[PDB]
């Protein structure tokens, strides 16, 4: 960059004198201003020595080796977090700075690195005044147009003025939030700006997951007001909804790969938590750092429990508040028990797909869930006696042939299990453990993990992060999470609402029914269909229309399968599977197709509600289908009424066979015009449907209002005065009635 | 057999009768086996997956008719109507009626099937603690009411032996689970083979959460959580509220009737010389209120009744004279003696320096 080049020019001036280079800068940056410069520096390797609490001097000279290799091969040795050191490792670093070579005790007296300049991350201030006066300290802010320049690496799928709007919005958001009541430090950094920009490239969402993390609702109102001040819109909350099908469960502009299911949980859907259960599900998909932050007993373990329960992502939790250590995250019988458990897991996944096995193999399974571990050798005999058996025995016979050594000499991680397996890790209750433990976690937050349980000189970072999500609970009772892990995560509060069916289903142990009473869709379908077809308590037109408008198409088939007004709805079901959306679904498919759309047909009124900005674009592609449905149902009502027409109107309709009728044709031809307007391409291409429905209500009101034939005909002529055929039939019947008149 | 029909209708009395002797069936092992931790291996259709494997497997004879899998919705209202009907007492009469196919059916405040007696405010306390001890959540109780003795005699009403670990702020995980180099462990032993803990208010909390969240433990070395398939009700005691059990454990909340109680207890102390000594304890409290490093309690008055009972085989001014010997000023001992002689007859200071 430009200013970054000035800071790098300072570091270049600094390297001209042989000492340790310290970064004496304000926070938020990190050592990127030296993590990048090595690539532009003559092949200088980046020894990012993350010096932490559990770091002995024997973990820095060895030989009895990263700092050792950096003393051996010349490199840029980036010493992260000097202030978090143990003050003899600090002494060792001071000795390393000294011109005299290291005088090791442990193997040899001292080592003889032609130009191994070691850079020093002077962290958020602590350091000793001798270690911090033998080094050399280099000074380090970003700019808004420069932030646009940094955004220019993201402005491929970005409306560029909307990019400048997001940048100015975050800047003025922090600048206005740092001057009033709203509590927390309220960081609002450029990493969030780039996060929103790179969130945009995978099509409201920006406002949702950049102001769901304002906890006090008054401050949320003020933030929405600032969003109107900058972005110039109205932040009406997009209502989310729990679509929970087999291959995907989804809520409100967020899906989930709901694929093989481990947890088999016991907490329910908790529909009132649906406004925030989505905001982490998106956070579960964007591979951001999940932080179910907030307040105690409001339900936070159940949120991640239900999320990765429906996803099946093998939740496993560590209560990091016990003053645990960095070594706690990253003897024969222990391996024997782990072997029995993994044998059971692999046999489970085996019997999942090829459900054919039985044979003492089932006795091997019963033994698997059962040192004096000689019976495990019997297990290997069962591993002794096909290709699926080959795929199981690949792990099994190998681990058991290793377990043949269960009469030999012994030598006796937490997240490194889940970071190498595919489970989902839950650092629960994790407010108050340590700053540095979460610092070594945040080293892995941004993936390759550098352990120290490896052998000699190689880091061996495990890049299996696919399905490995750091989900951190918190509470407000203890101290909050530190500003680093706050500044490098997706903060998501939670609160208490207790909505109606929500409180009905949560506390349902007395009542008879929940609403969404499973995590299996074939049960939830019959559940909600038993609920809302029991939550029902010139009328039935708009009723039957909206009812056959809100239920799902799969639910529409199901309502037909489950065959007062609900009984007559079976006639509407037969007539809908005749003609609910014949080519109306073609408009919906083509109309739905141009805008980004789902893969299938699951939701309809939620689809009507779902393009809530798009149908706020005045296109009304989804709304006109909704009114067209009402047109079809009302049309069917008018047409069955007219087939019944096939007391004065009774006299005219009889006088198809008082004398000289004029009303009967005046009704029957217009009802033929109605049923013509029901079933046809321009009928799909027909807001004007509301004007036709005005005449539908009008023919209703005249068949009720069946002397006044002249005025009523003049009214029908007005709704005609409000395309050829659909008023042409009114022209014929009206001119006939006026031939009578 | 078919009384698992009302399986979760009442509490786990029926589950305990099953734990005497029971086997599975199709809809039976569909029903009762859904507990919070097991491994199924008889019909893992239920937990294999929720796709068309589980979304389309089967279910045999749901109302004696064979739907497919989601007859849970046939059942998770059918059981809920029973759970409404059991809000209308004779509920245990219905449970004993329901056991109609003669085990150790204990009565009590309500029911069960697994010294310190009273008919007092203790009866209301046993009423307040029959409920959760039937419901088997972890309970608590929140000086000198004999709450440890309350739980002790409550366990005596059961067939349970309350190992009473007084956990403390220097406890290692040894009597939790033990240290190896195979560790026997104490809390792990009670989990293995009724448990009580005390001084919980003043690591250990995490271990309590592991036992508290579900009846299983974190055996880190041996590597096996323990199915605690008996009566492992880990009741505790402290009079405050600051722990995770304040979320986790179902917390729950007349001393002069002690006058009758020792009258009940010591038969030949039927005189209210006993109650006069209770008044002497009151006067001892009024003299304490040079530095009161002791608190006269119903345990203390019971021990005074004990030493007076040791006397009464054979006056007893010397007895209560011992009952204030913890008094670091001899002037204060004399004042206790004056209070006692006020409660007693005329001044025998001869006994006061014998």
């Amino acid at each position: 960059t430009d200013t970054t080049l000035m800071n790098a020019s300072k570091v270049l001036r600094a390297l001209q004198v042989l000492k340790p280079i310290l970064l004496e800068g304000s926070p938020g940056v990190g050592k990127t201003s030296l993590i990048t410069a090595l690539a532009r520096e003559t092949g200088h390797q980046l020894v990012r020595i993350n010096l932490s609490d559990q770091t002995d001097l024997m973990d820095l000279f060895g030989s009895d080796a990263p700092f050792l290799a950096a003393m051996r091969n010349g490199h840029w040795v980036l010493l992260d977090e000097l202030n978090l050191a143990s003050q003899s490792v600090l002494e060792g670093l001071n000795a390393c700075l000294d011109h005299r070579n290291e005088a090791y005790i442990p193997e040899l007296d001292k080592v003889f690195h032609p130009n191994f300049r070691v850079f020093a991350a002077q962290n958020p201030q602590g350091l000793p005044r001798s270690f911090i006066n033998r080094f050399s300290v280099v000074y380090v802010a970003l700019k808004e147009k420069d932030m646009i320049e940094i955004a220019a690496c993201n402005y491929h799928q970005v409306n560029e003025d909307w990019r400048l709007k997001i940048i100015k919005f975050m800047f003025r958001l922090q600048d206005n939030i740092e001057k009033d009541i709203s509590g927390s430090p309220w960081e609002f950094n450029l990493r969030d700006t780039l996060r929103w920009l790179q969130l945009l490239n995978d099509a409201d969402y920006l406002e949702v997951m950049v102001l769901h993390r304002m906890r006090t609702v008054e401050d949320r109102v003020r933030t929405c007001e600032l969003f109107k001040e900058v972005f110039d819109i109205d932040y009406e909350p997009r209502t989310i909804g729990f679509s929970l099908s087999s291959q995907c469960f989804k809520v409100g502009h967020s899906l989930l790969v709901r694929d093989q299911k481990t947890l088999l949980d016991s907490q329910n859907i908790l529909q009132s938590q649906l406004p925030v259960l989505e905001s982490v599900i998106t956070c579960i998909n964007k591979k951001w750092p999940c932080i179910l932050v907030g307040d105690t007993a409001t339900g936070k373990t159940c949120i991640l429990r239900l999320l990765a329960a429906i996803a099946g992502a093998k939740i496993k939790e560590m209560a990091v508040n016990s003053d645990t250590d960095t070594m706690d995250l990253i003897d024969i019988s222990r391996k024997a028990s782990e072997l029995f458990t993994d044998l059971s897991q692999q046999l489970l996944n085996i019997v999942i797909k090829y459900r054919n096995f039985d044979i003492f193999r089932e006795t091997s399974l019963y033994t698997l869930t059962t040192s004096q571990a000689f019976t495990l050798l019997q297990k290997v005999v069962d591993q002794l006696d096909e290709t699926l058996v080959h795929s199981l025995g690949d792990i099994h016979e190998k681990a058991r042939k290793l377990l043949a050594e269960f009469s030999a000499s012994p030598a006796g991680g937490y997240l490194l299990k889940a970071v190498e397996e595919g489970h989902w890790f839950v650092l629960d209750n994790a407010n108050l453990c340590s700053p540095a433990v979460l610092d070594r976690l945040n080293s892995l937050l941004e993936l390759i993990v550098n352990e120290k349980t490896t052998e000699d000189g190689h880091p061996k970072t495990i890049k299996p992060h696919p399905n490995f999500r750091l989900f951190l609970t918190v509470n407000p009772v203890y101290g909050e999470l530190s500003r680093a892990m706050r500044n490098r995560g997706v903060e998501i509060f939670l609160l208490k609402e207790a909505l109606t069916e929500i409180d009905k289903k949560q506390m349902s142990l007395l009542e008879p029914a929940p609403i969404s009473s499973a995590v299996d869709t074939l049960a939830s379908n019959i559940s909600y269909i038993k609920y809302v077809f029991e939550t029902m308590g010139n009328y039935m037109y708009i009723a039957h229309a909206i009812i056959l408008a809100l239920f799902s198409p799969r639910q529409l088939k199901l309502l037909r399968k489950v065959l007062t007004l609900k009984n007559l709805v079976q006639k509407i079901y037969c007539a809908d599977y005749f003609n609910h959306m014949d080519l109306k679904a073609s408009r919906f498919m083509d109309i739905y197709e141009y805008p980004v759309q789902l893969r299938e047909v699951v939701g309809l009124i939620q689809t009507i509600n779902d393009f809530q900005s798009v149908i706020l674009t005045s296109h009304l592609e989804l709304p006109e289908t909704y009114a067209s449905g009402l047109l079809f149902v009302s049309a069917h009502e008018i047409l069955d009424l007219t087939e019944e027409v096939n007391t004065y109107l009774l006299k005219s309709a009889s006088a198809v066979y008082g004398s000289t009728p004029s009303l009967w044709n005046l009704l029957n031809q217009f009802s033929k015009f109605l049923i013509e307007i029901a079933s046809s391409n321009i009928v799909y291409k027909l807001d004007v449907i509301r004007h036709f429905l005005k005449l539908v209500v009008l023919w209703k009101n005249i068949y009720v209002w069946t002397s006044r034939f002249y005025c009523y005909t003049k009214m029908l002529g007005e709704w005609m005065f409000t395309k050829l055929l659909e008023s042409f039939l009114p022209k014929d019947s009206l001119e006939k009635f006026s031939e009578l008149q | 057999d078919v009384l698992i029909e009302w399986v979760a209708i009442y509490p786990q009395i029926y589950d305990i009768l099953e734990h005497i002797n029971y086997v599975p069936s199709n809809t039976l092992q569909r029903l009762r086996l859904h507990q919070p931790w097991s491994k199924i291996d008889y019909d893992v259709w239920f937990l294999y997956a929720s796709d068309e494997i589980r979304e389309t497997c089967k279910v045999k004879y749901y109302g004696e008719t064979k739907t497919y899998g989601e007859v849970f919705v046939l059942e998770n209202e059918r059981i809920s109507q029973l759970h409404r009907l059991f809000v209308s007492e004779r509920a245990e009469h219905l449970k004993n009626l329901l056991f109609d196919a003669l085990p150790l059916v204990e009565l009590g405040g309500n029911v069960f099937f697994n010294s310190l007696v009273l008919t007092k405010s203790t009866q209301e306390n046993l009423n307040r603690i029959t409920p959760y001890l039937v419901q088997k959540r972890p309970i608590l109780l929140a000086e000198g009411i004999g709450k440890k003795f309350l739980i002790t005699q409550i366990a005596a009403k059961l067939g349970q032996q309350i190992i009473r670990i007084h956990l403390s702020d220097s406890t290692d995980p040894k009597m939790l689970i033990g240290t190896y180099t195979w560790q026997p462990g104490v809390l792990t032993q009670a989990v293995i083979t009724w448990i009580l803990f005390t001084n919980i208010e003043h690591e250990v909390l995490s271990v309590l959460l592991p036992l508290l969240e579900k009846r299983q433990l974190v055996i880190p070395s041996r590597g096996e959580t323990i199915y605690a398939k008996g009566s492992f009700q880990m009741f505790a005691t402290s009079s405050m509220k600051t722990k995770i059990l304040g979320q986790r454990l179902w917390q729950i909340l007349y001393q002069p009737d002690e006058c009758v109680e020792v009258v009940s207890t010591l038969y030949p102390v039927l005189s209210i010389i006993c109650p006069t000594l209770y008044s002497v304890y009151k006067d001892i409290f009024d003299l304490f209120s040079s530095k009161i490093y002791r608190r006269l309690c119903l345990r203390d008055f019971y021990k005074f009744i004990k030493r007076v009972a040791f006397l009464y085989h054979k006056v007893f001014k010397e007895a209560i004279d011992m009952f204030g010997a913890f008094i670091p000023s001899r002037d204060g001992f004399d004042l206790v003696v004056r209070n006692v002689a006020i409660e007693l007859n005329i001044p025998p200071e001869k006994a006061l320096q014998l």
